[PDB]
RNA sequence: UACUGAUGAAUGUUACCGCAAUAGUAAUUGAACUUAGUACGAGAGGAACAGUUCAUUCGGAUAAUUGGUUUUUGCGGCUGUCUGAUCAGGCAUUGCCGCGAAGCUACCAUCCGCUGGAUUAUGGCUGAACGCCUCUAAGUCAGAAUCCAUGCUAGAACGCGGUGAU
RNA sequence: UGUACAACGGGGUAUUGUAAGCAGUAGAGUAGCCUUGUUGUUACGAUCUGCUGAGAUUAAGCCUUUGUUGUCUGAUUUGU
């Protein structure tokens, strides 16, 4: 087979780490480079294709897409990395004082017996006008070429019972390192939204650990160039409603996804299929560069979203459609 | 007046376009030169419509119509039908026909006054053609070729059929149409003359392989100058 | 792209009024080169075929053939999947000009879009 | 887009679902799922089998002729599109859905009577 | 004993986040649309750059459909064998048949499969040797699917850092 | 020792193809008889209806759960 994917062996964790990051544009202000979420289901989309010079120009096209459940991810720290003759080197990490129960759970393999003594004397180290905290922020403000942000998942918002927040690193491609640490200063403990990283019609790339079977499977894979079709919002009702369809419905199928619950928060609808399976954590990066082709150019018009019960079969979209067709039954009246 | 152009480097113009006295239909491909050919000849006098039928470029040999009406097959989508009505004034009517067959361009070889159809067609279509288009319907064939829209190019000035037509069929069918008929070729010796070129009373657009002897025949019978 | 249903060594019937009854597929034009697998044809694909049952004029002659009926579940970009009743193909020259004047039975939408003269010589499409 | 009725069920067939068959006689045979298609292969009368709507329209389990059911005609004549002429249809379809369900509920009570 | 892989004591303990010395590496070929029936040519014929759309094989993923599937040994039907007879199937080296989720798992399916430097061959520029000339000796510009990085895979079990816990 | 966990109960969900039995007056015929029954009887009737899109698997690798019940601490080792 493929000689490049060797050794074809098992990954270190469920949360795979991103080996590279996008380059830099110093002229821009501070922006995140990647965002994390959980893979959940495979839905059907039909839409009119506004692709010029095509065999399917202005025609309706069917294609299967995936909906990654993405909760608002919250910052709990920031890191500085110096440039060395031996690569990079973390000189200092610094944290946000008031951490959730979820991140505190990550630092223990046995949460139940533990006395929950996580960031106690470190929070006592904060307890003043800075002096030690502001010193280490100044340390990163002096040296360290690349500045990475420590974030975690709001797992309680997620319908999964895993209850253990995944820590990841996301660098910043907004130049002048002083602004990087000052952005992170303003954004300690703060919850970062999904639409405040990606928009619709953007080519992106996802990282994941691939569906294990028996050694075969359970590798970390990175597939590139995937178009985000819909950046949804949980507080916004009628997510399944397009500009065309406009029927008040959630993107979630009747009785949740296959092996996954309801979507009571933000979501990303990625073209095709992301690696890994449902209940698996993914991290969406932003393409590394300007990927300008006509595959990237077109701004899509989503016509209709399939929300039929994938569990078995589906002839209906909403529960309203079931009783509209069936009429009334015995247990009803 | 007799124009000579192409679509996606193909000689069969009547496949990918249908032209009347009041309108012209064109496919939506990558090339805009085919649309620019009719835009040069007709201009802003009569509307030229960018559209498809059942999501296909093959538009000319799938439809039927004249100055009074327009007829499309069962396979036509609702959005195409929506845009077609949005494009065309009240002088022209539009109606979808629920049918067995879909090739209306291969069946209905019509103008403003006389329509020639397939003998195997249902009665309801014949009842609807005469009402909407304001024409006379005739279940007639030419020289043992069952498709008549494919093998006949037709307008109010003159008519053109494939060269395999007998003299008996020429004189008899011309008496029905009230206009003279010539059995000639289009696009360097091809039988399919309806699909080979589009025609009306003031324009005759052909494919690029239509020779000067073929052009002289077309100019003579359809009487351009 | 559409799914493949007509293998090498298959008897597809004749749909036009040329004279032949059936066509035996001997070779596929515009094919892939897989290991331990013969090429497979789909709707609208040109394939070399010999006349098994037909007139002496049409027979004893190897010639190309454009497929009009696939009968194996293919894909439309408009959602729904479809397949015809029987495996069948028509014969034409390298230019695409039909020997027959009229074609009986359904001719596929993919074949009709690809070949202009096939769409011209069609009686009933879909 | 178009929401079709099944040849077997007369149920709403959505894009990306079911199988359409085309006969040599050339008319559409759209299905909702492979089960109904396999029943059609076995040459079964759709009206005979009870779980479809073909039985219910014939036997009279659910009403066949109604003023709400005539409104869902396969419309032929195309319209010029006015903004308010579509804005009215949004509220209209929502209203006629209520009347269709209520008159079916009235038919249900005319069917369930005889138990007492 | 190489080789695929898997544990493992030890360098305050334990835990969490990482850095990357090194080593491996990956995509391949064709067709079509516009450029066109334009340059070009008596004609016959007939390009390409730029802009796009697919497919081949290879490789990496993946089960939503398809498919050999199966010991839900899921339910219907039939049988060898009976229980005092309907019931209950008690049983049949895995009894037969109809169909089936979960799984085993496949070009039998679907998705994905990258940009910066430095060069060879060569084409140059400035310009000696050798009062002319010369791509070269001292410089310098462009340039091959090459090379080396970017990206990707693994992380030195004696390579290293930051941070939580007394 | 708390939207903590497990076992059930419920719901959603698909699979099979119409459960045994009961109500039967329907059921060509009839084993045998009559006081040959627009109530035939005593066993049946190749079957059809109401229960019957039911019975049953309904996670042993489904999901949800305002219900119920049972649980929540043994041993060892480490910190120049």
């Amino acid at each position: 087979g493929h000689l490049g994917f060797l050794p074809r062996k098992r990954a270190a964790s469920i949360r795979a780490r991103v080996k590279a990051f996008p380059k830099d544009d110093r002229s821009k202000p501070v922006a995140l480079t990647s965002f994390l979420g959980y893979k959940a289901g495979m839905t059907t989309i039909v839409r009119d294709l506004d692709r010029p010079g095509s065999k399917f120009h202005k025609r309706e096209v069917v294609e299967a897409v995936t909906v990654v459940d993405t909760p608002p991810v919250v910052v709990v720290g920031v890191v500085g990395y110096v440039e060395t003759p031996r690569g990079l080197r973390s000189l200092t990490t610094v944290w946000a004082e008031h951490l959730s129960d979820e991140v505190k759970r990550r630092f223990y393999k046995n949460w139940y017996k533990s006395k929950k003594k996580a960031f106690t004397k470190y929070s006592a180290k904060y307890a003043q006008d800075g002096a030690g905290i502001e010193r280490e922020l100044a340390r990163i403000k002096k040296y360290a070429s690349v500045v990475r942000v420590l974030v975690h998942t709001q797992i309680r918002k997620t319908p999964l019972a895993q209850k253990k927040a995944h820590l990841a690193e996301i660098q910043l491609n907004g130049g002048s390192i002083s602004e990087k640490v000052d952005w992170a200063r303003e954004h300690f403990e703060k919850t970062v939204a999904v639409d405040s990283v990606f928009e619709q019609n953007e080519m992106i790339d996802a990282i994941a650990v691939t569906k294990g079977h028996g050694q075969r499977g359970y590798h970390s894979r990175t597939s590139i160039n995937h178009k985000i079709y819909r950046v949804g919002k949980g507080d916004d009702e009628a997510n399944g409603a397009t500009s065309f369809d406009r029927t008040k419905k959630t993107i979630t199928p009747m009785g949740g996804f296959v092996h996954y619950g309801e979507i009571k928060n933000d979501f990303i609808m990625v073209k095709g299929c992301i690696p890994g399976n449902r209940k698996r954590i993914v991290t969406l990066r932003k393409s590394l560069y300007t990927n300008t082709s006509r595959k990237a150019l077109e701004e899509v018009s989503l016509k209709w979203i399939d929300t039929a019960s994938k569990f078995g079969k589906g002839r209906f979209q909403t529960p309203a459609e079931k009783h509209a067709f069936m009429g009334t039954l015995k247990k009803d009246l | 007046m007799a124009t000579r152009t192409q679509f996606e480097n193909s000689n069969e113009i009547g496949v990918f376009s249908k032209l009347t006295n009041t309108y012209c239909l064109v496919a939506v491909g990558g090339s805009e030169n085919f649309y620019s050919a009719f835009e040069a000849e007709l201009g802003d006098a009569i509307p030229i419509v960018h559209t498809t039928i059942a999501g296909t470029r093959i538009i000319g040999r799938m439809t039927a119509g004249n100055r009074r009406g327009l007829l499309v097959p069962t396979q036509t989508t609702d959005q195409e039908l929506q845009h077609l009505r949005n494009s065309l004034p009240d002088s022209v009517k539009i109606q979808r026909v629920e049918e067995r067959l879909s090739a209306l361009g291969n069946v209905i070889c019509c103008n403003d006054y006389v329509a020639l159809v397939h003998p195997d067609i249902d009665r309801e279509t014949e009842e609807l053609i005469s009402d909407v288009l304001g024409v006379e319907v005739f279940r007639q064939t030419i020289s043992g070729n069952i498709l008549v829209g494919s093998y006949c190019s037709l307008s109010n000035q003159g008519g053109l059929v494939h060269p395999q037509t007998s003299v008996q069929d020429q004189e008899e069918l011309s008496s029905l149409l009230q206009v003279p008929l010539v059995a000639g070729t289009v696009n360097r010796g091809s039988s399919v003359v309806g699909a080979g070129m589009v025609v009306n009373d003031y324009l005759a657009v052909t494919g690029l392989d239509t020779t000067a002897p073929e052009l002289s025949v077309i100019e003579s019978i359809f009487r351009l100058q | 792209r559409i799914s493949l249903g007509l293998p090498v060594g298959a008897i597809m019937n004749c749909a036009d009024n040329s004279g032949a009854r059936n066509l035996y597929i001997i070779a596929v034009k515009g094919s892939g080169s897989r290991l331990n697998r013969l090429p497979a044809a789909s709707l609208g694909d040109m394939v070399m075929a010999t006349v098994k049952k037909g007139k002496p004029e049409l027979r004893k002659k190897v010639m190309p053939a454009i497929v009009v009926r696939q009968a194996k579940s293919w894909r439309r970009r408009d959602g729904v999947f479809l397949y015809f009743e029987d495996n069948a193909g028509v014969i034409a020259n390298p230019k695409g000009e039909m020997k027959g004047s009229a074609i009986t039975g359904p001719v596929g939408k993919e074949c009709a879009d690809l070949w202009p003269r096939v769409a011209s010589n069609s009686g009933v499409v879909v | 887009m178009r929401i079709y009725q099944c040849h077997f069920c007369s149920s709403p067939c959505y894009p990306g679902h079911g199988i359409m068959f085309v006969r040599n006689d050339a008319k559409e045979f759209r299905f909702c799922r492979s089960k109904c298609h396999k029943a059609f292969k076995q040459r079964r009368n759709p009206r005979k089998l009870k779980w479809t709507k073909a039985f219910r329209k014939a036997a009279g389990k659910e009403l066949a002729v109604d003023s709400t059911l005539t409104f869902a005609q396969r419309r032929n004549v195309p319209v010029r599109y006015n903004r308010e002429l579509v804005a009215t249809t949004l509220k209209a379809m929502a209203r006629i859905e209520e009347i269709r369900q209520k008159r079916e509920r009235a038919f249900y009570k005319n069917r369930m009577r005889g138990n007492k």
